């Protein structure tokens, strides 16, 4: 339904509705009386339905390099966030590491994880410093195309011509 | 008839100054921020009724540029209680804390917090505030930068 | 029927990580590790009774190199108080603090403390727990790195 | 009958000293410095009633050189509070706290303070004694330089 | 007079003197009893006439570069400053502000606030750097006196000889 | 004798045994009643004999470059100490003063004291840096074997050879 719980008065054991997001609980049912719920104060919210009397404190501030993605309604709490190339690491948001002329990003980091970087297997290769950039396999000239003019390492690409 | 305080940092209305400032702003009705039988007013936290309080405060400090240095690399970092009275209009310092610290330009970020607490006779009509230096480097979060009180004891 | 708590860090089991992690490693009932009408169960201070509660917590960091720098000389050492209940699985903030330190290679040794304090309404089944950064360097003395509550006062 | 002390630091007699050395001078009936039903004697606060007391300390250490570089830059800033008792005459520390700091020649001047505090079970004829690292360092302001016990439980 | 105020014994409300600096208030007058004013203990003070019962405790204690202007009387707090060339800036005395041989002190540094500088206007200078020096203006060769021979800038005054 | 000691049940006072170092007291005395003395829990320990409830928690700790000389029993508290060559200066276990190749060792800085340096007195000297090594007095030539070659300073002994 609304959906509903116990209570459980003095008489018997009542089916009364839960409380909305965005709202707290006033009163219980009570057979002919229905679940009272009010709206949050102005700086408060609830997510779910629920049957706590109080409700929950927006909370905490932004931080400096970051910004408010979701704002403080009756129904959510703030939600701040860690600007592009940066992730929250403990008090401060930090830019994501930069994976080096050698190596991979192999998980992206978010605003909450920084980007993790790790070594070009054989057969694959990066030739820049990217936080963003993944391990590239080498190019296969020997099929699809030419020949192979140069072997790539963990740093280059197979170099290849067309010519022997 | 055990009065308490617990007051958070409104930094809606945070000063600049470069000495001991006051700071007159703070929530005393959300979140953390708590108030019984004791009065916040004008700034200051107030008495009204006799006893002996512990006293608190939990102050933070951070810094975080986007590139470069700070504009002044060393710093004070400084927290006053003081209690004043009508009356009495002289403040008097009942707890001191902080570092000095050098904030230099090899780290784009910098944090630090200072807390004090104590054991105070207090009447009513008398008053507690909160001063600190570099006030703008205050974080703003409940959970970092409050101060308190209750009553633990009669006189007599 | 006046409820308390001093856990003392179990050096034994602290995890490495490098954001803030969860303390779940205390002693309840060990030299000044006490605890009354409260519960301390799969790492949180549980709550059994309706009040305001004073909480605090110590926290010390601490290392000794037998040569060279350390392997980041950069730090966040902070703590964390946090709330946390069944029904409200979201963590909140109590209290925050800590320093951002370079501890250099130019001295093989380097100790800091994290004091924090504050009056919090409580209700049962409510319950505290512990968050720092850089675990690794904590000091496992009972002197040391610890946390504690004790009801001050009746919710009315 | 619910007994309390504050001691603030009489800086008339502060020794040097280069391990962890005992401060034994302080007001117990002065400025802020007020006690009940515990006594002070010989440097340290005896309890005189059972019961459950928070103990807190406040230590402020300052140096402002007239020109040039402190003899030796790199400190040690620590406070230790400990228990004793005739019977066992063997201290044993509560609470400790402080930090390294580094107070370089850049700056003639540099402030640290450190707080410490926690819930302790006392028993009549425990006494409780302040140490701290770099004693002529200390700031002799009330405000400053303090500690103080409060009942806040009895056994039981 | 002395100075009165009420008190208001069972009976009516009467006029008590009140306590001289110095002292603190032992007992309220009460129509044949007058005000009872001790003298404040050994280190405590009033400033003025009042009605207090407690003292005031002397405070604080002298900083590294300060010196005790006023003693500490049971008259009067200790009063402590910076010695000259320093002000008090949050704990510690601080030397004044040099002002760069370009400006010139607008606001005199005391053992509270620092020296203020600012530029020299249009017309004005300054040859030194000084923690107390004003902007002192260009001298006005043209008439009392002589002739002009050097302009002079916000740094350096009219050089003023008598020859053209 | 095992020792006793007074404890006055209602009538009398009574010679109550003492408990030994290991164990905690649970009962006193009483005449036909012995004074029950109980071990002490997993953690705690007893030095001597005594009276005490309660017994004691071991403690603290060891360092970083401490090692534990002593265990922790039930009759002794764990002991710990700083390796050869430091000794504990507050926090930490740091190496003793090197005496440099100017003087000589006069106190053995030990496990909690430092090794205290101090200059070579007239007819002395060290050749070295040690912080274990004392100042030696100049060997007499002179008289047992040879003649002296070169004065002895405090950094120099008597270079002694057998020729004038
Ligand atoms: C990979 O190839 C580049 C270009 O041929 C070369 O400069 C580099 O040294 C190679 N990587 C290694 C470490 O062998
Ligand atoms: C002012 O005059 C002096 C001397 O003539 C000169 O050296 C200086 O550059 C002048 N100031 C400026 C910035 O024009
Ligand atoms: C002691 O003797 C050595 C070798 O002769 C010499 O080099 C040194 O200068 C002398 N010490 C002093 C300071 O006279």
């Amino acid at each position: 339904p609304k959906y509903l719980h116990y209570d459980e008065e003095t008489s018997h054991q009542l089916l009364c509705d839960k409380c909305p997001p965005g709202t707290y609980l006033k009163q219980h049912c009570t057979a002919k009386w229905k679940t009272v719920c009010a709206p949050c104060p102005d700086h408060y919210y609830t997510d779910s339905w629920h049957t706590s009397d109080e409700c929950l404190y927006c909370s905490p501030v932004c931080k400096e390099l970051q910004y408010v993605k979701q704002e403080c309604n009756r129904t959510h709490n703030r939600v701040c966030e860690c600007k592009e190339g940066r992730y929250l690491e403990i008090e401060f948001c930090l830019k994501h590491r930069s994976c080096p002329p050698g190596f991979g990003v192999v998980q992206a980091g978010t605003p909450e994880r920084n980007t993790v970087c790790k070594r070009c297997p054989d057969g694959f290769f990066s030739n820049e410093t990217s936080s963003k950039a993944p391990c590239r396999k080498h190019t296969n000239c020997s099929v699809f195309g030419l020949l192979l003019t140069q072997k790539g390492n963990a740093t280059h690409d197979n170099i290849c011509s067309h010519h022997h | 008839a055990q009065p308490f305080a617990h007051l958070t940092i409104n930094a809606t209305d945070i000063p600049s100054g470069s000495h001991k400032v006051s700071l007159s702003s703070w929530y005393h009705d959300r979140g953390w921020a708590k108030i019984s039988n004791m009065t916040f007013s004008n700034g200051k936290l107030i008495v009204n009724q006799d006893g002996f309080y512990y006293l608190y405060a939990n102050i933070c400090f951070r810094h975080h540029e986007t590139s470069g240095d700070l504009a002044t690399e060393y710093l004070q970092l400084m927290v006053y209680v003081t209690k004043t009275s009508i009356k009495i209009p002289s403040s008097h310092t009942l707890m001191k804390g902080g570092s000095t610290k050098y904030w230099s330009g090899n780290s784009e970020f910098h944090f630090y917090s200072i807390n004090v607490g104590g054991f105070f006779k207090l009447r009513s009509g008398e008053e507690i505030s909160i001063e600190v230096s570099n006030p703008s480097l205050l974080d703003p979060d409940q959970d970092a930068t409050y101060f308190g009180a209750f009553k633990v004891r009669d006189i007599d």
